[PDB]
């Protein structure tokens, strides 16, 4: 995906403050509470049975981390996530199955919890950018799928 | 179906917006129109610019919209039926735009309410512009 | 909302497929499998393979369940009600998956219905089987 | 998109029956009368207040044409439908900004068009080899979004 400049600069200033040891659980246990067939590929998690069973679940917690690393890394890499995530499409797409509607689902979630953490911050121009990276991103991990 | 859980978050969510309904609706479109230029295009007589009294004028109907429906959250079929055949019969708004536009008010609840915007708040909220968009698109089943 | 042309298109489609119903439901299925494979995932204790008895059996259970929301066209969610319960509680049922299974039906019945299968037809099967879906999925709403 | 050799087969063998002076119009027709929403592009066609009123309009069978030219054209070039669907996406996306679900649409009518004409030869294995081609014209013509 190309991202002028002021989007690149958008997006670039608001992950530096991105605390990268929680936003990943957050979004990941939203995707969870929100989207609830999505707990169809996190039975080994264990107690998913409330929301906050869910955000408290340390598992969600640890591999949100895990996924927000792969969103890190995708945007240190803007202009070759096919590449970056190439082997994530294996896995999520060939091995897991997953319905590739459910990466641009986590995408927006991931938008929303940017959204309530930064606030006033996450101003529409800012959100319209990440708009353009977590497309690119679901993209690019739904490639095994073109 | 909303569970009596979401009409009491939904209801708490919108309490707390108070009197900023319209200039929340405002800013969804804003966003939605930054965010998904393809919508641009059912308002190609507006004037989309930032600070637009027509955005603004709109975020208002439409928040007000929202409301009504959050009014008359048993009976939304029949409190939004005039909107649902304006939206499908005249306007032919394609049903993937609600999703976004659904998006774009859950962005700008999120920003606006942090106390409020809980995963489980979150979720109600989700499931009440799911439905509000369901029967908006209803003319079209 | 399904229009009085609608309800008549659906109704006699289904009469044309008459005691078909079964074969075809079970022929959707594998349409849905072959085309779309991240819908196996839901049936990984069945066996998929072409002419396979669960496959066949699984068919005529849809087909009976889409029949009796024929049947009760102007009472769908209470109809449907156990087998929303079924498909989004106990099942996770991802709701892309039914927009996947409605095309498979059709496109099932477009091949078997030359002269049915007209335009309106079509369109009415559609809503037909997109309001279905809207209740299969209304507990995530 | 990859398709095998036996996929390859598959839609090639039907193709060379299609007739390509009708096919493209009926699913043209089909979309517009199915998802009304479409009918929003194509205002300048005229009447299109009923379904005889579509199908029997010359200009909706005029323009299928040319659709189904450029399915033809994909057909030809599925190794590359990125190249070949370049010159389109930019109009769709760029100039008309057609919302990308709706390509998956008029691809999705286009199978049903096939199923209807072609019948029980419209099999379940040459069907999931059509939806692969479906897909990757759809991606094709939605890069200019990406
Ligand atoms: C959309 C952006 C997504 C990103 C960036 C992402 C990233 C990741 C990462 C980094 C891993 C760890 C892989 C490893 O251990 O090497 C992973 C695993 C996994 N993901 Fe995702 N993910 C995404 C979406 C999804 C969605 C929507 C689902 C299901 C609803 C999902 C289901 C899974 C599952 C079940 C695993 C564990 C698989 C295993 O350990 O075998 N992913 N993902
Ligand atoms: C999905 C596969 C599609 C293909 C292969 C396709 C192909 C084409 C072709 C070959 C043309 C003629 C361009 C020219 O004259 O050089 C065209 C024009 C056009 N298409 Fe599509 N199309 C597709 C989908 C859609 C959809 C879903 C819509 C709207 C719902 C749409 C809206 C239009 C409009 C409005 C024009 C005329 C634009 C103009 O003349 O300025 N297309 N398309
Ligand atoms: O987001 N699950 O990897
Ligand atoms: O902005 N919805 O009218
Ligand atoms: O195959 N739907 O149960
Ligand atoms: O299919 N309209 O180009």
């Amino acid at each position: 995906v190309h991202l002028t400049p002021e989007e690149k600069s958008a997006v670039t200033a608001l992950w530096g403050k991105v605390n990268v040891d929680e936003v990943g659980g957050e979004a990941l246990g939203r995707l969870l509470v929100v989207y609830p067939w999505t707990q169809r590929f996190f039975e080994s998690f264990g107690d998913l049975s409330t929301p906050d069973a869910v955000m408290g679940n340390p598992k969600v917690k640890a591999h949100g981390k895990k996924v927000l690393g792969a969103f890190s890394d995708g945007l240190a890499h803007l202009d070759n996530l096919k590449g970056t995530f190439a082997t994530l499409s294996e896995l999520h797409c060939d091995k897991l199955h997953v319905d590739p509607e459910n990466f641009r689902l986590l995408g927006n979630v991931l938008v929303c919890v940017l959204a309530h953490h930064f606030g006033k911050e996450f101003t529409p121009p800012v959100q319209a950018a990440y708009q353009k990276v977590v497309a690119g991103v679901a993209n690019a991990l739904a490639h095994k799928y073109h | 179906v909303l569970s009596p859980a979401d009409k009491t978050n939904v209801k708490a969510a919108w309490g707390k917006v108070g009197a900023h309904a319209g200039e929340y609706g405002a800013e969804a479109l804003e966003r939605m129109f930054l965010s998904f230029p393809t919508t641009k295009t059912y308002f190609p007589h507006f004037d989309l610019s930032h600070g637009s009294a027509q955005v603004k004028g709109h975020g208002k109907k439409v928040a007000d919209a929202l409301t009504n429906a959050v009014a008359h959250v048993d009976d939304m079929p029949n409190a939004l039926s005039a909107l649902s055949d304006l939206h499908a019969h005249k306007l032919r708004v394609d049903p993937v735009n609600f999703k976004l536009l659904s998006h774009c008010l859950l962005v700008t609840l999120a920003a606006h309410l942090p106390a409020e915007f809980t995963p489980a708040v979150h979720a109600s909220l989700d499931k009440f512009l799911a439905s509000v968009s369901t029967v908006l698109t209803s003319k079209y089943r």
